[PDB]
RNA sequence: AACUAUUCCAAAAGUUAAUAACUUAACAUGGACUAGCAAUUUCGGUUGGGGUGACC
RNA sequence: CUCGCACACGCUUACAUCAGUAACUAAUAAUAUACUGAUAAUUAACAACCAAUAAACCAAAACAACACUAAAACGUUUAUUAAUUACAUUGUUAACCCAACACAGGAGUGCACCAAGGAAAGAUUAAAAGAAGUAAAAGGAACUCGGCAAACACAAACCCCGCCUGUUUACCAAAAACAUCACCUCUAGCAUUACUAGUAUUAGAGGCAAUGCCUGCCCAGUGACACCAGUUUAACGGCCGCGGUAUUCUGACCGUGCAAAGGUAGCAUAAUCACUUGUUCUCCAAAUAAGGACUUGUAUGAAUGGCCACACGAGGGUUUUACUGUCUCUU
RNA sequence: ACGAGCUACCCAUGAGCAGUUUAAAAGAACCAACUCAUCUAUGUGGCAAAAUAGUGAGAAGACUUGUAGGUAGAGGUGAAAA
RNA sequence: ACCAAAGCUAGCUCAACAUACUAAACAAAUACAAAAAUACACCAAAAUAAAAUAAAACAUUCACCUAACAUUAAAGUAUAGGA
């Protein structure tokens, strides 16, 4: 084979002994009691050395196995960063759902009733756009990483604004940058998810189950897409260390225990550094399917059975442009088997909030052809996120 | 074009080249101090 | 290192010129120390341990000028402290084996004082030297305790 | 080209040479980037209290001197731990073998200020 | 310097290339194996275009045959058969395993070694016969290779065919690829130059008799 | 002459039948061969100024 | 009149206050940022110093929506352990550096054309000669090697040589020299420092120059493969005499000799030995100039490339108008 | 022995190119910053051991340029000017 | 009459004797880019001296030419040398 490594660069053999060692019987004369090096006196061998009192920055790294929490099977941890090829087919396998392409019904009547829109909407939102691509930064073209919060929080800012006409939007709260923890088995491979998220909204109330019983009983009898040369596992982190505790980032008799929306940001210049879509929906659909497992396990128990109450986690993710947008309703623990009922996913797949922006103003044969601000909008984007948010209320 | 100006003033470079370090990396160098210090130098480098 | 003259005339070039042995890989068993050693070896050598009638004989029976390596030097050295200290190690298991070596080379038999310092350079010997007298200074405490106490002795013993 | 007979100094060199003008080091760089300080490097200032202490720098002109005899471990032995040695060897109860009661001390290690190592700075 | 005409190039990244077309991920199962294509992209350090493949849990950019597309199905295997196989243009196969008239691409040299000759673009040898457990294969530079059997070799004819018929505008283009100017001394002819025509040398057998 | 590419012989490792024949993985020594890369040295004198022609 | 402010690099107190200058420094005084003595000074938030070990990562920056080729610098989260505890160290001046000098030279980056920086004249007189500028009757290149320089012009064509952008003799030569796309030869079947982390559509050693028509003959010598025969010129290189003949001039032709073949296509008094200012036409009032023709050039000639061609050139020569102190002839 | 802080060529790491014409960031075109130095006049112990003034060529590339490293004289380097 | 001139000392040179030979100062920092207390290493090495000159040129050769063996003679002898 043709091995990766090069002589040169790799570390240096240490120089063969010399020939007074290979004497049996005989004691070699070593420069080691003058304690400097001298031409002429045989090299000599030193033990390994031992820190009789340990130092916690100095020493030697500990093996993996030295850890309590090791163990022999290799569990498949998803993290933040982690990307899936197959995303949708790869997310759908793992999490054993069934893929809707409209928001539901509800979400459409709540989006499209003409009485939950604010006062002057394509003006605030047309403002909104312009605050965080143009004026919130004093240089000239701000980069995304500053424009994606802020046009994340923007959003959230106009769609609280509407606590006023609608009073129960006070139940909820933000959260930062939590500890999540969801393990499961499904198909003899140990899976779990595991990280963090951008912000997270919280709920006193539990979010009302969405998908009918004809749906899910429809579900039953829907066969999931297999794929054959790329194993369902590729994508995720190989980890010998976890534990098996499915850990949500609130801990007990937390006032706002139900999540009901999650919020993704890719915030990053370059291409190869944030996600392409399908993998955004795949990090979407396992997070929201951890933080609906946290939810149905801490309200069930361990035991592995289907739910009469079904689990409702809904999710945003955003470049900043384009958003992509994901109901989830969790329904089955026991994933072991791949007969029985199946969860739904309600995804609408990359909608346009704008076309492009002009920072400055583009003169063509000294005339200004196109003006400042941008090009282009789509306000059912807006609805749609809208009436995510109000689905509470 | 003009000339006179071929000493362009880098402590960096002028460390590395001539440095003490320098000098006794190399045999050579070495003897350069050895004869500076027969001599009787009062700089035995930079 | 030397030179020649080209087609053996004297009026010719005169050629800087270097003559190198030989050399071979060869495998050299000692049955004083029991060890297989892979030294690079001359034919002359290897005429030498034959004519010698022994490796180990050719080690003990040509001198230092004769064999001007540090390694043969080292080989030498061992091999004799071996012989001078008579040790069990070179077969625990059979002893009337370990007397059949050790009688054939009892002509060479040299006690231990110097029979260790045979291969040794002048920077390991000096090295050794200031080994051995490599002493931690006594404190002044114990030689004024002795002087005191030699004094009470010597005022004990007056009255 | 420069200055050779100059001392090679960090007000000399670009912003990349910073070199210290002999001061000691209190602390290491933390997880931060920051400088985490020790308390323990720190050298605590022993002080005495000099109120109720009755001495004053400057020695009176008719306050004679004295013949100058340096202090030699001959003349400490003999002060200190001789007294001791004779006492016990008049009574019979020198131990050759045990001397740390006469003020001896076999290894340094034990003790908290070493004096072959120096361990205490002043 | 050592070799002469050489700097100045574009930036360039290197991508990990896998040249041993069999290799399993696990030795608990050795047999043949399946792996999808999903990208061709083109590779700035050789003439080829490398297509990423990936199975199991592992991605490897191999270099591409002629029509290897987005989402493919590639088959590796080292059964040789007395039925032969059915090349396609994808698969890897040992040489033992491939009928008379094949053209192969990326062919290995000793068992185990991995795949060291016909790599660039649009370059592709051919199989001659099979004679007592060895096979005798032809290069692209018209000599005949022979070697063991059992090495495997992926059939077909390497992409970009049409590098050989680029066309370069300018000598700007030169200093973007690397290519620094010939010097210019004028050197006179030697008896080196001139069309000489040589009988072909004989075949290059990696295969030790004992 | 050194060095770099050949080739041959010797050295070296070995294999054959009851002395002769044959082979050389990487180094590697000695003596030769073909070439490159090259190493040292020089540009006889008269000339109605040198060069050409001529002469010694 | 406008090279300002600051930073990086570099210099090293030359900076600031007070006092002195007979003399030393300013190429001269006045006094002082450039000499003398004493005393002080630049205070960190800015900058330096400022964690590794495994793993998921193919998908450019160009307002980046999405694309082109030459394939493109710039980091996240997951796990393991990272002393935990106010105040660490270092650079903070300047009118400054490299040029022997307080030198009309050289000097990287960020914002400005002034809101900041400075002074061409030491005082007279207004000779010649010299440098720079402005203006000029009539004429408009008649001056000169050349329309060099200058000008109210800032245009239109023909050649030579190189295709072109580019590069070179730093300090006398920027070109017709070199390189270059394209076209050709040779030499190589291959693995851990070049070539190359490549594999004959590849990589080196070279030649000639894009493109279009083409590249005629020869292995006799000298090289190179073959280690002797034999093969090679897009290898080093070479490609004929003597004599007589058709209605003169010439020679389609023939005789004979030597060679490896006897210079083919093309072009041509040319950047092409000398004759030469070869002969003729146009241009001019006049031309050894220039362009077009004739052409043995007995020493042109085909990748040491031959011919033409668009575009191109601070290259080398020509003509037309326009323009002018170049000049008549200076003021 | 010492020299690649100038220069010749590379390896890193960075930074610049405004306006105008065009489907074009096309080794296109006008012209700044910027880089060279065509021609002329001064200068010739000069401002200067190669400069000043006018005029010129390129100016999105085979372009300049900051910092740092490397190749050393039987040599290095060279779009050959010895 | 200016500019100028004059000293006798600092100190060196050659030997001899002579212990036996890298002086003085080392409180701190010194081979990070020397004079900067403080972290998981790598460390190290040898291969004939050549030529300018003389042989009126220059090829074999050319005393001394950084290898302790001294003086009186043998002796500028035997020998070695484009002899
Ligand atoms: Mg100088
Ligand atoms: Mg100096
Ligand atoms: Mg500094
Ligand atoms: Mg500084
Ligand atoms: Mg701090
Ligand atoms: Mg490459
Ligand atoms: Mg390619
Ligand atoms: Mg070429
Ligand atoms: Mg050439
Ligand atoms: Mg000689
Ligand atoms: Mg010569
Ligand atoms: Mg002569
Ligand atoms: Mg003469
Ligand atoms: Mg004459
Ligand atoms: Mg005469
Ligand atoms: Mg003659
Ligand atoms: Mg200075
Ligand atoms: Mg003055
Ligand atoms: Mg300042
Ligand atoms: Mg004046
Ligand atoms: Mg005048
Ligand atoms: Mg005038
Ligand atoms: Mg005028
Ligand atoms: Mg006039
Ligand atoms: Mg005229
Ligand atoms: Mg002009
Ligand atoms: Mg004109
Ligand atoms: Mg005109
Ligand atoms: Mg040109
Ligand atoms: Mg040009
Ligand atoms: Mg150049
Ligand atoms: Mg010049
Ligand atoms: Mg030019
Ligand atoms: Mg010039
Ligand atoms: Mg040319
Ligand atoms: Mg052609
Ligand atoms: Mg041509
Ligand atoms: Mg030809
Ligand atoms: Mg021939
Ligand atoms: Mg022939
Ligand atoms: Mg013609
Ligand atoms: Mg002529
Ligand atoms: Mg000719
Ligand atoms: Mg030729
Ligand atoms: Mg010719
Ligand atoms: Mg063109
Ligand atoms: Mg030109
Ligand atoms: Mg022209
Ligand atoms: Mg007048
Ligand atoms: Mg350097
Ligand atoms: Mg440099
Ligand atoms: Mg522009
Ligand atoms: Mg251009
Ligand atoms: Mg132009
Ligand atoms: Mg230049
Ligand atoms: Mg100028
Ligand atoms: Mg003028
Ligand atoms: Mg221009
Ligand atoms: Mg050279
Ligand atoms: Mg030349
Ligand atoms: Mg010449
Ligand atoms: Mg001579
Ligand atoms: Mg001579
Ligand atoms: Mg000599
Ligand atoms: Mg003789």
């Amino acid at each position: 084979a043709y091995e990766w490594g090069v002589r040169s660069t790799r570390k240096p053999e240490p120089p063969p002994l010399d020939r007074v060692y290979e004497i049996p019987g005989l004691e070699p004369i070593t420069y080691a009691g003058k304690m400097h090096f001298m031409p002429g006196l045989a090299r000599p061998v030193f033990p390994p050395w031992d820190p009789g009192w340990t130092h916690p920055k100095f020493r030697r790294l500990p093996p993996l196995h030295e850890h309590p929490l090791y163990k022999d099977q290799a569990c498949y941890v998803f993290h933040q960063r982690c990307r899936l090829l197959e995303g949708v087919k790869q997310a759908l396998w793992l999490t054993k759902t069934q893929l809707i392409e409209g928001l539901p019904e509800k979400v459409l009547r709540l989006a499209d009733d003409p009485r939950n829109h604010i006062e002057n909407q394509d003006e605030r939102v047309l403002n909104a756009i312009s605050h965080a691509r143009l004026w919130h930064s004093t240089e000239d073209i701000p980069k995304r990483e500053t424009y994606c919060p802020v046009i994340v929080d923007s959003l959230i800012q106009l769609c609280k604004s509407q606590i006023l006409k609608h009073p129960s939007l006070a139940r909820r709260i933000c959260a930062q940058n939590n500890t999540l923890s969801a393990t499961w088995n499904r198909e003899s491979i140990l899976l779990q998810v595991h990280g963090s998220s951008g912000a997270r909204l919280n709920a006193k109330d539990p979010l009302p189950p969405v998908a009918s019983q004809e749906e899910v009983e429809a579900t039953k009898n829907h066969v999931l897409e297999t794929f054959y040369p790329i194993s369902p596992t590729m994508g995720l982190q190989e980890c010998n260390v976890y534990d098996v505790n499915d850990d949500t980032g609130f801990q007990e008799g937390y006032p706002y225990p139900c999540p009901h929306t999650l919020y993704f940001l890719e915030s990053a210049n370059l291409r190869p550094r944030r996600f392409q879509p399908d993998q955004l929906r795949a990090k979407m659909i396992l997070f929201a399917f951890g933080s609906a497992l946290a939810q149905a396990r801490l309200l069930y128990g361990n035991d592995s059975k289907v739910l009469e109450q079904p689990v409702v986690v809904q999710s945003v993710g955003t470049d900043g442009r384009l958003f992509q947008f994901l109901v989830l309703q969790l329904n089955t623990t026991d994933l072991a088997s791949d007969e029985g009922v199946k969860n739904l996913a309600w995804v609408d797949s990359d909608q346009l909030l704008y076309q492009h922006f002009w920072c400055l103003p583009v003169i063509k044969k000294k005339v200004v052809v196109e003006p400042v601000g941008p090009i282009g909008f789509q306000p059912e984007t807006f609805r749609k996120f809208l009436a995510l948010y109000l689905h509470g209320a | 074009k003009a000339r006179g100006n071929e000493y362009q003033p880098s402590n960096i470079k002028r460390k590395h080249k001539h440095g003490w370090v320098r000098r006794l990396r190399t045999p050579t160098g070495v003897q350069v101090i050895l004869r500076r210090m027969h001599k009787g130098r009062k700089s035995l480098s930079h | 290192l030397g030179h020649r003259y080209v087609n053996n005339d004297k009026l010719s070039k005169r050629v800087r010129k270097v003559w190198k042995p030989q050399l071979f890989q060869r495998e050299l068993y000692s049955e004083i120390l029991d060890k297989r050693f892979t030294v690079t070896v001359t034919m002359r050598t290897l005429d030498l341990i034959d004519q010698a009638c022994g490796f180990d004989f050719y080690i003990l029976k040509t001198p230092k000028e004769d064999l001007c390596s540090k390694f043969g030097m080292d080989l030498k050295r061992g091999m004799l402290l071996r012989l001078a200290r008579q040790d069990p190690q070179l077969h625990p298991d059979d002893p009337a084996r370990r007397a059949a070596i050790y009688d054939r080379y009892k002509a060479f038999v040299i006690p231990e004082a110097e029979a260790e310092w045979v291969g040794l350079t002048l920077d390991e010997a000096v090295e050794k030297q200031r080994l051995l007298e490599e002493k931690d200074p006594i404190p002044l405490f114990k030689i004024f305790v002795e002087e005191l106490l030699g004094q009470l002795q010597q005022q004990a013993l007056s009255e | 080209g420069a200055d050779r007979m100059s001392k090679w100094t960090s007000k000399r060199g670009p912003r990349t040479f910073c070199k210290g003008r002999g001061a000691k080091g209190t602390g290491f760089h933390g997880r931060d980037g920051k400088f985490v300080q020790i308390k323990e490097m720190i050298p605590e200032l022993v002080v005495p209290e000099l109120a109720g202490f009755k001495l004053k720098p400057y020695v009176n002109y008719r306050a004679p001197e004295g013949t100058d005899t340096p202090l030699t471990a001959k003349q400490l032995f003999l002060e200190t731990a001789a007294p001791a040695i004779e006492k016990d060897f008049k009574a019979g109860t020198f131990d050759p073998e045990h001397l740390e009661k006469y003020g001896f001390e076999p290894t340094q290690e034990g003790k908290l200020f070493q004096l072959y190592p120096k361990n205490f700075p002043r | 310097i050592q070799v002469h005409g050489i700097g100045g190039g574009h930036k360039q990244r290197y991508r990990m290339i896998d040249f041993l077309r069999f290799r399993p991920e696990h030795e608990s199962k050795p047999g043949p194996f399946e792996e999808k294509v999903i990208a061709v992209r083109y590779d700035p350090c050789r003439s080829a275009d490398i297509a990423l493949v990936a199975g199991g849990n592992r991605k490897r950019w191999i270099i591409a045959t002629e029509n290897m597309k987005a989402g493919d199905t590639v088959l590796n295997s080292d059964h040789i058969g007395r039925m032969a196989v059915a090349a396609r243009e994808g698969d890897a196969h040992p040489l033992g395993a491939l009928p008379v008239g094949t053209l192969i691409n990326n062919v290995e040299s000793e068992p185990g070694r991995g795949a060291q000759y016909i790599r660039a673009a649009g370059t592709c040898g051919v199989l001659l016969r099979k004679v007592n457990g060895t096979a005798i294969i032809q290069l692209p530079s018209k000599r005949q290779m022979q070697v063991l059997e059992t090495c495997i070799a992926t059939v077909g004819r390497v992409s970009n065919v049409d590098h050989n018929k680029r066309v370069i505008g300018k000598a700007g283009r030169n200093r973007w690829l690397g290519k620094r100017p010939n010097s210019g001394l004028w050197q006179r002819k030697g008896g080196w130059a001139g069309r000489k025509i040589r009988p072909l040398p004989p075949m290059k057998s990696y295969v030790k008799l004992p």
